[PDB]
């Protein structure tokens, strides 16, 4: 009877709200459609105070709070977007992944296909800040659960059949990347001072 | 279709790469001219450059690689022609929308690399500051960035 | 018997029988074993806690 | 930097480094002044450009004197971690008119104890006020200096702003106090909600 | 079919009623109620306001 | 005796409270279907965890949408430092004027 | 160019989406706003395949999945439904609660808001079906776990100081004749399979 | 003194409402005129930065 939003756009919007992002790498049909109808998606999200920011270089779309332009409130608060503070280990892992991603981009260029990194490569680096919990069976399990937790936020893919992961584009758009650098360097200096 | 070939696109991409390399080579002379002067008491300015691989170019490369594979699957060549059509669509679309930066980062050499100024240490040769613009700075410290890079 | 009081007495009694390996009585923790024993009794309907 | 030290106390949303930009944009933030960021950094893993990376404290005060009476504004800002985000900075805005109160004394008290010690000191000492957030402190400043809330914004944007590009814009946004009747219009529109509910 | 649409448009007064032939009296009584009492009272209140 | 009598009184009060319910709802339309359903439920084997963890075809009403995963919402760990304090507030008397010509 | 939905409507619809339902008993200022502009709220929720459900007789509002121009599928298969499908043992308690609700509503009238029940009144009810574990604590824990799981669905509040719960009015819409008939049809087939 | 188009339109709506009170229908005209007026104020509040 009455007009209904195009099925593909509805699917794209629901997906974008569910997962928080789209990528041309793994969802081309929806990603291209969204870019071909930006005014429709932005109109659909505006009533909820949500709005898509698009990163054409890396082929990514991600939701972000559309609240007022620097109102009397110096920090935004949104009913639906529940804020989180990653625990210490998650913060360290995110910092390591972020610096790996930036270092790779420095060479291959912005938006270059990320090189697959093996699980074995990260444990020595987490050891630099967490020591040895007691066994390989423990540290590897911890690293795997941490990677699975991060995949929920969309920062990393699942370990493939050969135990290598790929860093997702969304890592570049974290809220305050300066925090990762500061904490990581501070803990590194702590261990270097205690040793 | 047998007489057809994919040389058309690969030559164009090679030409664009050659143009980008020419631009970088030309900047390499300006860097050496910069080296002879002092931007600060013992710092000399340098112009750096990264490469930008827009999603458009990655998609074009993926389509080309799929075209290479589709030639060896026989359905009266239908799949090969469909792949060729999908590939040609990207070129044509970029051609019509040449004013959007998306096609610029594919066909325009100037948009294939991003620029940023860097202050080098005269003694050690390390980087002290990476400066994609002139934000921050005092003024005079901002004006010297502006005048040097201009 | 109040349940918390029952656990104490049952654990103290169980501590006496640790030498009877004929029923495989172990020594890790008398309190937790007493709680498990009371649960086993309850489900088997020998005792009902109300 | 010295000028912005004062502008932070005087204004509500100061425009740092306004003069260098010419007047149409500010390109610094209170976080970067507290940390003493010296630039964009080397663009990589380095952290030599930041001066106070770990736990740190910062203080600023200004003394105004008329006929011997001293009124000493002040502000304390500190971090408890490497975090350099606006939510993790903890503040305390101070207003005072007691000659004995000085920045050194406040810093000594803080080094002796956190916010609680200063809150107790507020009760202990006469002629002192503290406010955990800036709005109340600025209200105190207004009711002391008998000016509208726009006066100090005018002062801050007069620190630079050499252009005066559109007199209409200046006088509408920076001089004449806000007296818009938007609240009244909202009240009037709400008067008909009773009608709308019944019609629905 | 049409009772199922009356259910869709309804606003809580037909939650205790199915869409089978058994429930028709409920719908008819609701229609009579609207025609007789609720609608004129609501219109009088609205026109007063 | 007192314990047993109290238990009897509690049970009798509980059953009397139950009997009034159902009496006031036997011929309400939804009450009729609810009684029909509750009768059917007795036949099922509630001891089997698999049986009492089936999924019924009841609709989705009150569907809450929350926790949209906006990447901005993440904040990183605030590891605290407690080693020492920066007490130094010397006058900085090194400020004596020595400036270029 | 820029057109924004009224701020009141945005706040009300965001709250409605957050909690899944909205009542005049607890949040009258938002319930009246939503009920005064149902067309705007319906068109805001249409892109997400969600729709409003109104009940002025009980002062309730709740969002429900849509099927128009996307028939069949499954209501719980919708991407944005964040909670698991209803579970049989939960449905038994839902039926008991609905029975108490119809009794209370028929004796009090629909206007009253205190559709309460005491916790001790449900334990005998569940004893008939789920069996008797011979331990008041175990069965009380079972009952409270079920009530919590229902609170997740919004059909009941948590126990108060007097061990009493309030049956939210949404239950009247969850178990109504159209759905009870389908549940009975499914259950009869299950019993026939058991034979 | 400068009068923007918005105030002129609101004045026109004021006059239109004033005239529309007398039409003999059950509020389908008077109420419409009242709401087309109130919509201007609602819009003004909503976009108060325009
Ligand atoms: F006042 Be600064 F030198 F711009």
């Amino acid at each position: 009877s009455e007009t209904r939003t195009l099925q593909k756009i509805r699917e794209a919007t629901q997906e974008l709200l569910k997962y928080g992002l789209l990528e041309e790498a793994s969802k081309p049909n929806l990603y291209r459609i969204v870019l071909s109808h930006p005014e429709e998606v932005t109109r659909i999200l505006e009533p909820l105070d949500l709005d898509i920011g698009i990163d054409e270089i890396r082929g990514l779309l991600y939701v972000k709070v559309r609240l007022d332009e620097t109102p009397a409130q110096d920090e935004w608060a949104h009913p639906l977007v529940r804020r989180q503070r990653l625990n210490l280990e998650q913060s360290l892992l995110v910092a390591i992944l972020r610096q790996h991603f930036v270092a790779w981009e420095q060479e291959s260029g912005t938006g270059a296909s990320q090189a697959q990194i093996a699980i074995d490569d990260l444990l020595p680096q987490l050891q630099i800040y967490l020591g040895d919990p007691g066994s390989e069976s423990k540290e590897r399990t911890r690293l795997l659960t941490l990677l699975d937790q991060l995949k929920g936020h969309g920062l990393v893919t699942s370990p493939d059949a050969h135990e290598r992961i790929v860093i997702r584009p969304i890592i570049a758009h974290l809220a305050d990347p300066i925090n990762l650098q500061a904490l990581l360097a501070w803990l590194r200096e702590q261990i270097a001072q205690q040793t | 279709l047998n007489r057809s070939s994919d040389d058309g696109v690969t030559q164009l991409l090679s030409h664009i790469e050659h143009e980008v390399l020419v631009i970088e080579e030309r900047l390499n002379e300006l860097n050496e001219t910069m080296f002879r002067v002092d931007f600060q008491p013992d710092r000399y300015l340098r112009l750096d450059t990264k490469k930008v691989v827009h999603e458009s170019l990655r998609t074009l490369e993926k389509a080309q690689r799929q075209l290479n594979a589709a030639r060896f699957v026989d359905d009266n060549g239908e799949s090969h022609y469909k792949a060729l059509q999908v590939l040609v669509a990207q070129l044509r679309d970029a051609c019509e929308r040449n004013r959007t930066l998306g096609a610029k980062a594919l066909l325009d050499p100037r948009f294939r690399l991003e620029f940023a100024v860097s202050v080098m240490d005269r003694q050690s040769g390390n980087v002290i500051e990476s400066r994609t613009g002139s934000q921050g700075g005092s003024g005079g410290e901002k004006e010297i960035i502006a005048s040097y890079v201009l | 018997i109040p349940l918390e009081e029952a656990i104490q007495s049952l654990s103290s009694i169980l501590i006496e029988h640790v030498s009877q390996e004929q029923y495989d009585i172990n020594q890790d923790n008398p309190f937790l074993q007493a709680s498990r024993e009371l649960r086993e009794w309850i489900k088997r309907r020998l005792i009902v806690e109300r | 930097t010295l000028v912005d030290a004062l502008m932070t106390l005087l204004c509500a949303n100061p425009r740092y480094n306004l003069a260098s930009t010419g007047g149409h944009e500010s390109d610094r933030d209170l976080i970067s002044y507290v940390r003493g960021v010296s630039g964009p950094g080397d663009g990589g893993e380095g952290q030599s450009h930041i001066a106070r990376p770990g736990k740190t404290v910062t203080g600023i005060a200004a003394t105004l004197e008329r006929e011997g009476k001293q009124v000493r504004l002040g502000a304390l800002l500190w971090f408890d971690s490497t975090s350099s985000s606006v939510t993790d900075m903890k503040r305390l805005w101070l207003f005072s008119d007691n000659p004995g109160q000085t920045l050194e004394h406040w810093l000594n008290v803080y080094h002796e104890g956190g916010t609680r010690l200063l809150r107790q000191m507020e009760k202990e000492a006469i002629g002192l006020w503290t406010y955990p957030n800036k709005k109340q402190y600025l209200a105190r400043l207004r009711d002391f200096f008998e000016v509208g809330e726009n006066a100090f914004t005018l002062l801050n944007r007069a620190a630079g702003l050499k252009q005066l590009n559109s007199i209409d814009e200046i006088f509408r946004e920076l001089v004449l106090d806000d007296h818009s009747a938007f609240d009244r219009a909202a009240e009037v529109a709400n008067s008909f909600d009773g009608l709308t509910e019944i019609h629905q | 079919k049409r009772m199922s649409e009356a259910k869709r448009v309804d606003t809580g007064a037909l939650v205790e009623a199915g869409a089978d032939l058994d429930d028709i009296p409920v719908y008819l009584q609701r229609l009579q109620e609207l025609t007789e009492e609720a609608l004129p009272e609501k219109l009088n209140r609205f026109l007063d306001y | 005796s007192q314990t047993v009598l109290q238990a009897r009184a509690r049970s009798e009060r509980d059953v009397r409270g139950f009997m009034k319910t159902g009496l006031a709802a036997e011929h309400h339309r939804v009450g009729h279907l609810l009684n029909e359903f509750l009768n059917l439920a007795l036949k099922l084997d509630w001891q089997r965890q698999m049986i009492r963890k089936q999924e019924v075809p009841l609709p989705a009403v009150g569907v809450a949408v929350t926790g949209i995963p906006a990447i901005e919402r993440l904040r990183f760990k605030e590891v605290d430092d407690e080693a020492e304090q920066t007490l130094d507030l010397s006058n900085h008397a090194a400020d004596l004027t020595q400036i270029g010509d």
